This record gives C-alpha cells, structure tokens and sequence, in this order.
C-alpha cells in the first residue's frame, strides 16, 4: 500500500518517452563514411557527414537467409512493437474506470512491459550483428534505448507487485 | 664479420584488465542483459494464481538468486516445480554451457600461437620471414661483396637487394642505425661486427 | 619470379585474433529469447484455462 | 537482528571449500549480503580453474625448452656443473 | 572432490594434442617438401637420363 500505487505511472511515463529518440535519429554509431571518405554518422532512414566539406550535408541510406535478414534490419520492426507494448502498457495502468477494484486490466498490463523488454533484446543483437558486417563507437542512442529498457523492466516488476498488493493480496 | 642489427624488441607489458581481451566487449553488454531479460519472466510465471503463496517460494528476490547460481554451475538451494517455470530453467543453463566453452577455447589462442614464434637468427632467417625488410650501407665493400658471391643463402639476399623498392641502400651508418630506430622493427641493417657491438 | 611483386608458396604471419564476436554466438542468443518467449504461452493457460 | 539463518564459523568454512570446488552447495547464505558474498567467488573459481584448463594445453603441444647454460661463460659463477680442460698443452697455459 | 577437479581438466588437456598436432602436419609436395628434409629417402633409376640431369 501507500503511494507507490500512483509511481506506476511516472515509472510508465520515464519509460516510454526516451523511446522517440531511437527510431530516426542518425547518433547510433560513428564512423568514417560518405555523402556521395569523411567521418560520418548514420540513422536508420538516412546518413549525415562531418568534419569535411560536407560538413552538415545528410542523404538517404538504404539496403536495396541473408536476404531475409536484411529485411529484417531493414525493416527494424522491434522498435515500433516495443513502441507499441509500453504505450499499450501505459493504457493499461490507466484503467481505474473500468473492472473497478477487480482491475483486470492491471492484471494484464504486465505483459505488455515484459513483451517490450524481450523485444529489444532481438532488437540489439539483430542491430549490432547487421551493422558490423578499428576506432568505431556506439551513439548516444543506443544507451537510450538501453536506459528506456532498464526502466522497462524496473515498471514491469513493479506493477506486477503492485497489483498482487491491490487485489492478488485480498484472495490468499 | 660481417654483422646484423636490429631493434631491441621491448617487453610485454599487460593491462591489468587484460583477462577480459579474449572476449569481445559486446559479449559481456549482452550477457548482462540476459541475465536480467531472464529473471522478469522466471518471477512472473512462478506467481500466478495456486487458485496459498507456499504454493511458490519463487518471489522477485528468489527468481534473481536462482538465476545467479545457475549462470555460475554452482547450482540452488530450491528449483522451480511448475511446467512454465521449470522450462527457462531447461534454457538458461545451455547458454552458459556454449558461452563458457567458448571462453575456454579463445582462453587457448594466445597461450598457444604466442609460444609458436621464435626470433631471427643466423641470418639464414631472413630468407622466410622476409618482410622484415633489410639492406646494406651503400657503395661499400659490403654491397659488392654480396653481388660478388654466388652461395644459394646469399644468393636470395641478393636477388632481393638488386630488386627491392624503396631504397634498401643508406649514404652513412647513420643513417642506417637511424632508420632502424625509425621503424621500431619490421627493419633491419648491416656493418661489419665491431661497429655493430660498439653502437650495442 | 625474380620480378614477382607478392609473396610465395607461404605467408604464415597468425596475427592476434580480434577475439570470437556477438555474430559468431548469435544463434544462442536467439533460442534463449525464443524460449522465454514461449514460456508466457504456456504461462497464460496453466492457471487459466480454466477461466471463463 | 538478521535472525534466521542456521550459519557458524565451521559451517562457514565447510561452504567456503565446496565453492572452490563445484560441487552443489548444501547450505544457504540466505541473505543479500551473503548472495552477493557467493556472487563473485564463484566468479572467481570458474575464471581460474578456466585459465588452468587452458594454459595445461601449452606444455602438452609445443615443447622446445632452451635451458642448460645460456652464455657459456656464467657456468664459471656455479658449483654445480664441473669444468676443466685437456692437459699437456697450451690451452692450460692460457689460463 | 580435488582429485576430479585435477584430473577431469589434465585429461580434457591431452584431448588438443592429438587434434592439433594432426592438422599442423600436411603432405611432401612439389619437389621442394621432398628435399627440404629427407625423413623418406629417394633416388633415380641408376645411370639413366635424369641421374646425368640432376
């Protein structure tokens, strides 16, 4: 009991907003590069170089088994559904409405918090293993995302026992 | 005689870290994060409703514990009993047993290869390892000497020198012992044996 | 030969290894999530199934 | 006031040795303190009996051992090894 | 349980050896692997053409 009822919601909150940043913006990785050599930077849609005279110029990127892999990577779906799940999520812990005190809603709201995380675990590895096929970094972005999964599995864990205190706790 | 120099080779120097080199930084940032992706679904499952929590000691803090001991062989003090529970239990060990098997096998690699290497000796060995490279003082009695010759072992180091590009002769000693000191190995010169153990 | 411009019958050098990669134990990785995954499916019946 | 475990000082040893060993642990340092105490040396058992397990390799593929007397000339500052020379003859002048 | 802990890792040991030592050695090849050393022996067809040659 007490407040912590109520911190779901900033911890859902604090999850899902970092999440933005990830799936457009070029601060994954630095590398040497072209906007056709110069150190570069690449998003997901599109690439932009520095330090050189194309310093602030930015073009398109592209791809077009491993054929099935590359559409993967490509596609780079994992973000949108874990987009989707925390936000779903966030619904969830809002239903105080509906179900009133046998909140089933809050029951389920933990799967979305869960499916979330074990998404971007793919998510990374299919990112990183791509990426790789020697002075290279990781961006900024990636430990965003890596931050946005940390509370992911904090609210997750933490609504869960906050329904067992709100209703699981009045069955026995 | 005649006489070789070459760069005195330093010495290995480790970075206190250096146990982890033989794995790569992505493989201890993922294993990390298993570690944890584990624990959150081995918890959830383990809680759901007997219809009573003697039921399923396996709480938050216990579905952690469990997970550590297992990552480590070092086993439990208690085990899952439900189907849903047990199967993550059934998963996680195997990647630790590829995991561990592998830092084993690369744990190998260096401990072997580097105890496989020997130096340069006898002069004869700068007839396989020859892209460290090697001259000799130009003009000198030296550089005739060699053309001058027609012994097989010789015969390469000729063959070589006649050919080799960039300029494999210096005006002075130098500036031979100079362009040793430049390229810190990978090169090496030649000069009669008392010079040699003077600049020694 | 003589006036060949690489090496020969032999190169042999064994440079230090830059360590096993993630694309080299991937396939691991994949069944671990794969079987989490499917953990939840059977998660949702075995105390449910009985619900209406 | 952590008032529950059945822990005493042979107890303790008796766990310390079979977590340098590996097998099962029979007792339980319940506590979050005594997981974290169990956190890291087993850690560190598994990264040492590891780096035996590979350096035994070394020894069994790839003997080669320079050893008896490096420079030929320190064998003089020993009393182990024995020298001496040929007789009658000017190497013994020499010295 | 010291005893297993030595002699379980000592065995796994040996184990290398032989799949290692077995894919270091390589066949005699080109002439050049045949006069290198001479652990197999070899000659001509006596007083023939290519005795004279060689």
């Amino acid at each position: 009991r007490g407040v912590q009822m109520l911190l779901t919601t900033v911890g859902a909150f604090a999850a899902f907003s970092l999440m933005t940043i990830a799936v457009g913006t070029d601060y994954w990785l630095y590398s040497r590069g072209v906007c056709k050599e110069v150190m570069t930077h690449s998003g997901l849609w599109r690439t932009c170089c520095l330090e050189g005279n194309f310093k602030g110029l930015c073009k398109q990127i592209d791809h077009f088994a491993e054929y099935f892999l590359r559409a993967v990577r490509a596609s780079s779906i994992f973000p949108i559904l874990s987009v989707i799940l925390l936000f779903m999520g966030g619904l969830c812990i809002a239903a105080s409405e509906f179900y009133k005190t046998r909140h089933n809603i809050i029951l389920s709201a933990g799967i979305f918090f869960v499916s979330a995380g074990l998404s971007n675990i793919i998510g990374i590895i299919v990112y990183i293993s791509a990426n790789a096929g020697n002075s290279y970094s990781y961006g900024w972005s990636f430990y965003f995302g890596a931050l946005s999964f940390i509370i992911a599995e904090m609210v997750g864990v933490l609504a869960v026992h906050m329904f067992i205190d709100r209703h699981k706790q009045l069955t026995g | 005689g005649i006489s070789i120099m070459i760069k005195k080779p330093q010495k290995s120097k480790p970075g206190v870290f250096s146990f982890l080199d033989p794995l790569a930084y992505e493989i201890w940032m993922c294993i990390v994060f298993a570690y944890i992706g584990v624990s959150v679904v081995l918890f959830l499952v383990s809680r759901f409703s007997p219809y009573s929590e003697s039921t399923n000691e396996f709480g938050i803090f216990n579905s952690l514990w469990f997970s550590l001991g297992a990552f480590m062989q070092q086993g439990c003090d208690i085990s899952p009993r439900s189907l849903s529970g047990r199967i993550v239990g059934g998963v996680w060990w195997f990647f630790t047993l590829i995991i561990i098997s592998s830092y084993t096998a690369n744990l190998a690699a260096f401990l072997t290869v580097e105890r496989m290497v020997s130096p340069i000796e006898s002069a004869e060995d700068l007839s396989k390892q020859t892209e460290i490279a090697y001259g000799t003082l130009d003009s000198g009695s030296t550089k005739e000497f060699f053309r001058r010759s027609k012994i097989a072992v010789f015969d390469k180091m000729w063959t070589y020198m006649r050919s080799a590009e960039p300029s494999v002769f210096v005006r002075t000693t130098a500036e031979g012992v100079a362009r040793v000191r430049k390229s810190k190995g990978k090169y090496a010169y030649l000069l009669e044996s008392t010079m040699n153990e003077y600049i020694e | 030969y003589d006036k060949g411009e690489c090496g020969a019958k032999d190169s042999g050098s064994k440079e230090k290894t830059s360590a096993l990669s993630l694309s080299n134990v991937a396939g691991v990785f994949y069944i671990l999530v794969g079987g989490l995954g499917l953990a939840m499916l059977v998660a949702l019946i075995e105390f449910c199934y009985k619900s209406r």
